[PDB]
Formats: structure tokens, C-alpha cells, sequence
RNA sequence: GCCAGAACCAGCCCUACUGCAUUAUCCUGUCGGGGGUCAAAAUCCGGCGGGCAAGAAGUGCAAGAAGGGUCUUGGU
RNA sequence: UUAGGGAUAUGUGGCGUCAAAACUUAUGGGCUCAUUCUCGAUACGUAAAGGGUGUUGGUGGAUAUCCACCGGCCCCGAAAAUGGAUGACGCUUAAGCCCAAUUAGUGAUUGCCCAUUAUUCCUUUGGUAAGGGCGGAAACAAAGGAGAAAGUGUAGCCCUUCCGAUGU
RNA sequence: AUCGAAUCGCCACCUACAAGACUGGAGCUUGCUCCCUCGAAGGCGCCAAGUAUAUUCAUGAUCACAAGACA
């Protein structure tokens, strides 16, 4: 179902079905690159296993 | 053909902490170590590299093994073997990297509209050679059409 | 799987674009059978859908005799009450594979069975895998860098065909007939990629001059 | 000091003159120009131009931003404060257009300064095989 | 790899006694990764050879050595090992490294591959450069020629950590994935 | 008295920036006696002349009053 | 070695996949090839005498070649009753065996992965618990607020501090 | 036609093929010398159809699934 999101009367265009969960990159882990992240509140889904996260750019350091 | 280690077989060493720096074999340990030193780089004293972390070569100063540190840098000035590499093409891949290592956003704008550039015109120059001889797809079906249609 | 009506008017009233999902294609000739399958299986389990392609190539280290017993000794093995619920013993080097990737699974749940279902395995390279992209390989596992060139290995293919595995002519003459006709497709648009060149080394004094000494700044003159 | 309006922490690559990167918001991947920072420690305010990549003056922070390493070296007016950004007015579009030309005749007195007007209307995307931490900016 | 074993001289003493107003100073080298490891082994040699311990007993020194300039120089590593079966079997070894401490080291890989030694069951005696002229095994005078000249044939170059991949592109230096 | 974002305090947890001692079985200089080579440089041993091998050592001790965390605590 | 939870760091054991970690690390050294219960491989933990011109080191004799000995890995010795087990796949430029490192003769520290452990931060609960406050200081209407009990035990008189916590 | 969705790199230049004790070509001293294609890039794409004073962009107000999505 189309359940609300941010900007739901500012903005109905992007009124969808999307949801997103947030997180943070907390530390590394291990040798090999990988992140080890703490979502916001709660834990992502273990349906999320495999599929795809999108890491951002922002807070910025540089 | 490879390239035989050997005293004045100069290497470029591959992922140490050095990663594209050129030294010359000035003695050979055993059947996985030599002596390394370039005296024209700071970096490259005369140290110990596996050689597993080496890369040998076309170049050879005629150099004895265990040489004195003082005609090693006899051997290379006289070869010229420093700059025999420094126009191979090789080499202009290990300086190419240090400049995209070192880039900044700005100049990583200018090599991108320095590329799109250059594919703009061999496009343009391949379409007013394509229209003299029907090479491409476009113009080989249209050749075998008007010939017939 | 032919789609369906249901999934054929469907792309008929949303006027679909012809859809290829993001599938990497693994080249396997001369690769190790255990370290490929072992990058296959975390790379499938990582959520990435996998064609595997040319599974008669891959090598087993040791002696052919030796590992060929290793096979007929797996097939001693059969539920001896009822066989019909034993183990399958596959012998098709595609099928090989597909259960050398699937022992390195968690096939008894479900995120083991969705990274199942995501690898193909074909034999030979088929005609709808031939003109999708470039192959690609695993150069952590080719043999010419993990086997020792004065021992012994083994072609999958010549292993699999002397215990069943009754399609290694069909195979052979499958891809006799591709790597013939391939080559008669690279000798043509030779005149078309010596046609690019020469007008990629023509470019350069038709673009202004000071884009190419930054073009020769990073090497890519 | 803190609580004096020069009071800042921001970072020193965020300097005024410095081009930027949205990153986030509308108009993100664009290259924006830093004016100033507004007062108590408050966001960045950035416009474009909207000349050339369509952004005009509006605040964001340090955090959603890239500081690059090219300044511009802009000394232009400084008439924005914090409030005419408060609940297209013609106040607006005139504050817009009287910064906006006063920042084109700084991009073209700049020497390579042609280089970087054509630097502010490119787009920053993450291409599918490109590296952003191993960049320098 | 910079060797793991480090040239240490242990020097020290029984102690001043009533019955022994001045006791004897002894030298020791030891090749041990660290100067506890160094200190004891001394301590062991004490009590086996001069009947002292390390209760009645004082460390004067235990200083590390350093090398010398990097040459490829011939070593004899008198080296000595216990097994159960045929105890205390004492070979000669030559070898060839660009210092002592690294010949000790090279010697305590191989009486450890070739024989299954371990670092205690393992005594050192008299490294010494020798030259070329004295190497008798031609497995370590084969270096000895002047034109040596062999090819680095079948290599394992891999990628430098920073720029490896998973899935490269078949005849192409790209990555599909990683 | 809901959800987010940044800011700044404090606390605490990370990681940057290093000094004091030590070298000698060592460094360098030349004459030997030794080597190998087409000839000779080196490996090696010995005389007495000098010494600082000086981000010099992977050897002992280190006290160098921050940039990042804090959906790892409390606050405004 | 065990109150209810977080963060960091460990221990035993690990780092090819299952399965977190060397996206199969090193810019470390050797050794090993084994053809129908299929070399080998996490202690406790459940094959020997003997043999080998397989390979790799040693020791002592002799005239580039022989002779006697000793060790490492590998093979032979080694034959059972459902199909079967280094846990599975597999591995042989090991993912095996023995040594050794920690990003590598570069310039000194601690590669990283996992606890009902450790450190520390909260909350609870009990102490051979330890301290403080309890003579309402003044002042204050509506159109800054409430509490303050001389107390074993409560919705605990109120605060601060410290230690312990499993169990037939 | 429900249907709003998760996905975010395109190519009639990759999409042929072997090899690693070699794989640019030759010499003969067989580990060195010599030749140009110099042996370590598949091309594009990343906001003017192309490096040149060209012309929209706000008010969607400071992050939120990218509110776009035929490349
Ligand atoms: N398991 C039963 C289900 O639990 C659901 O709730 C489940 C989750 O959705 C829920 O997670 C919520 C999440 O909705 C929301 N986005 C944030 C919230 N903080 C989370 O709740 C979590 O955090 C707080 C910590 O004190 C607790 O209240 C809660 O127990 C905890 N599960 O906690 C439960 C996870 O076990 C719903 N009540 C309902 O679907 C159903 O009752
Ligand atoms: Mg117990
Ligand atoms: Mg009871």
C-alpha cells in the first residue's frame, strides 16, 4: 500500500509504495572493505540480505 | 622474449612500498633475492627485493656484481638506460597514474572534455569517410539498397 | 519459461522495453573447478546473477584415471533401499559444476535456493550467451597461475565423458562450428576497427591543442 | 567568542570562492560557488551561478557539500543575510541577479577562468566503476 | 623478510660470593626473537655447562649486535638439533644470505622443514662468512659465477591490493565485478 | 508529549604528531695474503690510520597537553 | 565461569565456500604427488614389526664416481559385511605438513573474526553496606511546578557513593 | 488495466581465438644485441552534437526512494 512518507502534502508527487530504511557506517570490517552499518532505531530487514544498499556521500569531510 | 636477471638488469619493482620505481640488480642473493639500487632516485638505496616483487627489463648496464656504489652510477650514465626507459611507453603508464592519483576534481573536468573532444572529432571524421566507402552499418545496408531500390 | 499470456499482455499494455537483467558471464576454460566454484558461490550469494559458460574446460588437478575414480566412487553411492531417492549422480560437466557451486550453498533454506536459481551453467557457449557482452573471467583461479605446469590436470569434459555424459561430440561440434564462424565475423570489421584507429590517430591535430597536452598528461594519447 | 556571529567552525577547504558539490537536496551533483557563511554559526549559502547550472542563492551546510580545491577568488557584495531567506519575490530576483553578474565578471577575469565557467555546468555523477575515496578534490 | 631472529650477546656472571670472591664473566651468543627469550637461554647454558643458575646469578649485558653492510656473503651455520630417536645430531649447512642473523634464521626454516626441529631443540655454533672459494656443496657455489643470467619463468604476479578484482574481462584489464 | 538534519558544550572511547639512551663481531682508509677472471672488481683473512652507517637501526625505554566517534552517555 | 541491556577489547579456536574474518594476505622459507573406503589435514581422541634405485637433507669413509649409516615427507606392509564421510564441497603456485611473519631489508607499537569473560557506560536488585538532608531559609493569590515520613520491609523518607548477583 | 512500486552502464569498436617454460618482429654471441607498432589501457558515457563571451533553470525554500528513469 502507498502509506505516508516524508513530504506527503509539500510534494505528492512522490507518493509511492518506496520505503527506505536509513543507517550509518559505523566502522570497518575486517581487511577486505566492508562496512559494518547500524540502522536507524531498529535493523534492516533480513529480506535485505543480498539485495541492494546505496551508500551516500554525505555527512562530508573533505 | 623474457628478460634474464642478472648484474645491471635493471627492474621495476611491483607492489612494494614503492610499487613503480626502477633500480638496478647489483648482485644476486640466492634464487629468489638480488641487491637493488638506483642512485638517481632518493627511495631506492641499495636494499633487498624478493623477486617476486620485480619486474626485469629490456635494459642492462654493463656492471659487475657487487659493484662499488660509486661506478653504478658510472654504468647507468654512460648506458643511458634511465632514458631509454623514460620514453618507452610503459613508463608513460606509471606517469600517467600519478597524475590520476593526484588529481583534482578540476582536472579530472579537463580530462574528460579532452577525451570528449577527441571523440567528437574521430566520429565526425569516421562519418566523412564512412560516406566515401560504405565500411560502417548504416552504410553497407544502405550500399546494398540504392542499388537495387 | 515461456512467458505466459498474462505476462505477454502485460507488456503490451505498458508498452515494455525489452529487458535484460545485470548478468556477468564467466568464461571457464582452464580455470580451477573449486576455487571458480568457490567465487561463484559467494558472488551469487551476494545477490549477483551469474551465467557460467564453457564447463567441459574446466580442470581438476591430478590424473585424469585419478580423477575419474574420484567420480566412480561417488557413484558407488545410491540409497540402497530405494535408488529412485538416492543421490542424482550428474554427469554433465554444466551439472558438475551446478553441484560443486551448490555444496559451497546453504541449500537447505531459501537465500540458498534464490543463489541457486541465479547461476545457468551452460556447456559450450550458446547462442543466446555469444553476442551479450564481453565474457569475463576469475584470475585468482585460471591454472596458469594456481596449477604447478609440471604436474598433471584434467579437462572436465574428458573426465565426465567416461563415466556417462553422452554429449562430448555434440559439444565439439558445436563449438567447431562457432569458433569458425566467429573467426569469419573478426576477419570482417577489421577494416572497420583499423577504420576507428585511424581515425582516433586522426583526431588528434583536428581538436585544439590544449586538450591533448592534457590528453598526453594523463597517457592518453 | 562562541557566541559572537564570526564565531565559525566550519572547515577550511569551505572558504568563500571555493566550487562545490551538492551532493544531496534538488540540485545535487551540480558544481555550486560558496558565497559566505551566515552568522552564529549558520549554513553555507551557495548560488550557481543559475547562469550556467541552474542553482541559485539558497543555504545548505558543510556536511553536504565536497570542497574542491578550485577557488574563483570572488570579492563580490555581501548584501544576504539572514533573512531574505524567511517565510519568486522581486527582492529575490534582483538579490539573484545583482550577485549573479557580479560572480561572472569574477569567473572571467580569472586566469583559466573560461576552464572553469565550463567547470560550474558539469554534472557530478558516481560512474559505475570510479573510486571516491581514493580522490583527490 | 627482515629476519625473526636477532643477534643478541649475553654477557654475565655467577655472582660475588664468600667462597667465590670473583667469579667468572661469560660471553654468550644467542640467536632469539627477543632478550627474555635471550636471557634464558643463556641461563640455560650456565647451568649446563658451569653449573651456575639464574638465582645466583647476574645479567652484566644483553645487547643486540647489529649486522653489517648488505652483501651476499656465504654463511656456515655449525648448527646442531635434538630428535628422540638419534639425539643431538650436529650438521654444517652452508648457505647463502646478505647477513648472519638472516643465515641463522634460514637455517631454523629448514631444520624445520627438512628435519622437524623446533627453536629450543636447536643449538647455534660459529656463523662465519666464508668465501667463495671454501663452499662445497655446488648448491650454494653455483652462485658463485660471475654470469649467472637466469629468466623469472612461471610467475604469480598479482595485483597490488588496492587495484584487485574478481571478475576481469577474459582479455582485458577491466573489472565486471570488484 | 511525533519524525529527521546539522550545530555546540561536557564526558568517554579511537587514531595522527616523538624524545632519551645504545652501536664496535660495526663503518671507512690504504699496504699485505687470498681468490676468481679474458684481464680484476668482489666474497675472505690480517697489519694501524681514522671514525657519526646517523625516516641511520625494524634495539631498550618512551611522559609527544589534537583529527574522528558518541542512534558508543548527558546537556542546550 | 553466569542480574537486565549497549559500546570497545580479548580469550579458546579460527580467516576458500557453507560461515563472521587474509574480497584465496606477504613485497616469507622449505617439504610433499597418493589409480576404486579413493594422499593429507583442529590436541584429548580409539595400527605395528619390517621394506622402497620415490624424493629431500645429514654423517663418516674412500678413488667427478662409489661405500656404510641416520633423519623428513611419500609409498608398501594395510582384508569385512545398508551408500559414506579431514563436518560437506573441494584443495595439489594448497585450502596439505614443519617453521615464521603482519602489510614487509621502509625507516620500529596493536593484520581481524567471533563470548553470558575483561574494561567502561545505563537500569534493576540485595548488602556485615558506607555517607549526607529532614528546627519547612526568605519570598511567592487567581485571571516556574510539586515533594520532603527520624525511616527493617511500600507506589521504597529523599539524594549521593561502593560491592555482589547463575545453581539441584 | 489493475500497477504505485525494489533495480540505476550504454555499444552493428567489448561481445573471435589460443598462450603463460610466453604471446610484436628478427639476429646469434642463446643471453644479449637490434627494429617500430616500444609490447601495462575494447571504445564510449559522466549536461553546448563540443571546448567556444550561449539562451531557460529559483518559491521543490537546509538531508529525506532520484519528486527523474527512451541513454
Ligand atoms: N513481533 C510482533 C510485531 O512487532 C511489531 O514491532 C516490531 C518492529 O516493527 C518493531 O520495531 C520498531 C519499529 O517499528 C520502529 N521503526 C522503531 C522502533 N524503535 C522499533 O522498536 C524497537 O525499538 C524500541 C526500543 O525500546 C522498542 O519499543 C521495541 O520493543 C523494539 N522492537 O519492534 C518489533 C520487533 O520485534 C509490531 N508491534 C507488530 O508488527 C507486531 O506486534
Ligand atoms: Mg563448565
Ligand atoms: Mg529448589
Amino acid at each position: 500500500k502507498v502509506k505516508r512518507c516524508v513530504r506527503w502534502s509539500k510534494a505528492p508527487a512522490r507518493r509511492s509504495t518506496t520505503r527506505a530504511l536509513w543507517g550509518r557506517v559505523t566502522r570497518p570490517h575486517g581487511n577486505a572493505g566492508m562496512m559494518r552499518v547500524k540502522f536507524n532505531g531498529a535493523s534492516v530487514p533480513a529480506s535485505a540480505i543480498g539485495r541492494r544498499i546505496r551508500v551516500y556521500l554525505y555527512p562530508s569531510q573533505i | 622474449k623474457s628478460h634474464y636477471i642478472c648484474a645491471g638488469r635493471l627492474v621495476r619493482i611491483l607492489r612494494g612500498p614503492r610499487q613503480d620505481r626502477v633500480g638496478v640488480i647489483v648482485d644476486i642473493v640466492d634464487a629468489n633475492r638480488v641487491l637493488v639500487e638506483n642512485p638517481e632516485d632518493a627511495k631506492m638505496w641499495r636494499h633487498v627485493q624478493n623477486l617476486k616483487n620485480v619486474e626485469p627489463l629490456k635494459y642492462c648496464v654493463s656492471v659487475s656484481r657487487n659493484c662499488s656504489a660509486k661506478a653504478l652510477k658510472d654504468a647507468l650514465a654512460s648506458s643511458k638506460a634511465l632514458e631509454k626507459y623514460a620514453k618507452t611507453r610503459t613508463a608513460a603508464r606509471v606517469e600517467a597514474k600519478k597524475a590520476c592519483a593526484a588529481s583534482t576534481d578540476f582536472e579530472r573536468y579537463q580530462l574528460r572534455v579532452a577525451r570528449r573532444s577527441r571523440a567528437h572529432w574521430a566520429r565526425k571524421v569516421f562519418d566523412e569517410k564512412d560516406a566515401k566507402t560504405p565500411v560502417s552499418w548504416h552504410k553497407v545496408a544502405l550500399k546494398k539498397m540504392q542499388k537495387k531500390a | 519459461a515461456f512467458p505466459s499470456r498474462k505476462d505477454a499482455s502485460r507488456a503490451q499494455r505498458k508498452s515494455a522495453k525489452k529487458h535484460r537483467p545485470e548478468i556477468i558471464v564467466i568464461d571457464l576454460k582452464d580455470h580451477v573447478l573449486g576455487r571458480a566454484a568457490a567465487v561463484v558461490a559467494k558472488q551469487l550469494l551476494l545477490g549477483k546473477k551469474i551465467t557460467v559458460v564453457r564447463c567441459e574446460q574446466l580442470n581438476i588437478a591430478g590424473t585424469e584415471i585419478r580423477n575419474k575414480i574420484k567420480y566412480l566412487q561417488y557413484l558407488r553411492k545410491r540409497k540402497l533401499t530405494n535408488p529412485t531417492k538416492g543421490p542424482f549422480h550428474h554427469r554433465a560437466p554444466s551439472d558438475v559444476f551446478v553441484r560443486t557451486v551448490r555444496s559451497m550453498l546453504p541449500r537447505y533454506t531459501k537465500r540458498g535456493m534464490k543463489a541457486l536459481n541465479s547461476l545457468v551453467a551452460y556447456e559450450g557457449i550458446p547462442p543466446n550467451v555469444v553476442r551479450t557482452g564481453g565474457r569475463v573471467v576469475i584470475p585468482r583461479a585460471q591454472r596458469h597461475v594456481c596449477y604447478r605446469s609440471e604436474r598433471p590436470y584434467t579437462v572436465l569434459g574428458n573426465m565426465c565423458k567416461h563415466v556417462g555424459w553422452k554429449y562430448s561430440d555434440v559439444v565439439a561440434n558445436l563449438e567447431k562450428a562457432r569458433v569458425e564462424k566467429a573467426s569469419r565475423h573478426h576477419e570482417k570489421q577489421a577494416k572497420l576497427r583499423e577504420a576507428w584507429k585511424a581515425a582516433r590517430k586522426e583526431a588528434l591535430a583536428k581538436m585544439p591543442k590544449h586538450n591533448v597536452e592534457v590528453l598526453k598528461k594523463f597517457g592518453y594519447a | 567568542s562562541r557566541k559572537s556571529p564570526e564565531y565559525t567552525t566550519l572547515r577550511k577547504s569551505c572558504a568563500p570562492g571555493v566550487i562545490a558539490i551538492i551532493l544531496a537536496g534538488r540540485f545535487r551533483g551540480r558544481r555550486a560557488v560558496i558565497l559566505k557563511q551566515l552568522p552564529h554559526n549558520g549554513p553555507l549559502v551557495v548560488s550557481g551561478p543559475m547562469k550556467y547550472n541552474g542553482v541559485p542563492i539558497r543555504r545548505i551546510d558543510s556536511r553536504y557539500v565536497i570542497a574542491t580545491s578550485t577557488k574563483v577568488d570572488i570579492s563580490s557584495v555581501d548584501t544576504a543575510p539572514i533573512t531574505p531567506e524567511v517565510f519568486v519575490s522581486d527582492a529575490r530576483a534582483q538579490l539573484q541577479k545583482k550577485i549573479d553578474a557580479a560572480l561572472i565578471a569574477a569567473i572571467k577575469k580569472d586566469a583559466q577562468g573560461k576552464e572553469k565557467a565550463g567547470y560550474l555546468r558539469s554534472v557530478f555523477t558516481v560512474k559505475p566503476g570510479d573510486a571516491p575515496h581514493r580522490w583527490n578534490w | 623478510v627482515k629476519p625473526h631472529l636477532r643477534h643478541y650477546q649475553v654477557v654475565g656472571r655467577e655472582s660475588p660470593s664468600e667462597k667465590n670472591p670473583e667469579p667468572t664473566v661469560y660471553k654468550f651468543e644467542v640467536f632469539a626473537p627477543n632478550f627474555v627469550v635471550a636471557k634464558s637461554r643463556f641461563w640455560r647454558m650456565m647451568r649446563v655447562k658451569n653449573k651456575v643458575k639464574a638465582t645466583h646469578g647476574d645479567v652484566l649485558s644483553c645487547k643486540v649486535v647489529k649486522d653489517a653492510k648488505l652483501v651476499a656473503r656465504n654463511y656456515l651455520v655449525d648448527i646442531a638439533y635434538y630428535s628422540q630417536r638419534c639425539g643431538y645430531t650436529r650438521m654444517v649447512k652452508e648457505f647463502r644470505d646478505v647477513s648472519k642473523t638472516g643465515a641463522v634464521s634460514q637455517a631454523y626454516h629448514d631444520l624445520a622443514s627438512r628435519h622437524r626441529a623446533r627453536y629450543h631443540n636447536i643449538e647455534v655454533l660459529n656463523v662465519k662468512s666464508i668465501p667463495d672459494h671454501e663452499v662445497k656443496h655446488l648448491s650454494i657455489a653455483q652462485y658463485h659465477a660471475p654470469n649467472l643470467s637466469f629468466p623469472l619463468l612461471q610467475r604469480r604476479i598479482k595485483a597490488a591490493r588496492k587495484d584487485r578484482a574478481i571478475f576481469v574481462k577474459k582479455n582485458t584489464k577491466r573489472a565486471v565485478v570488484a
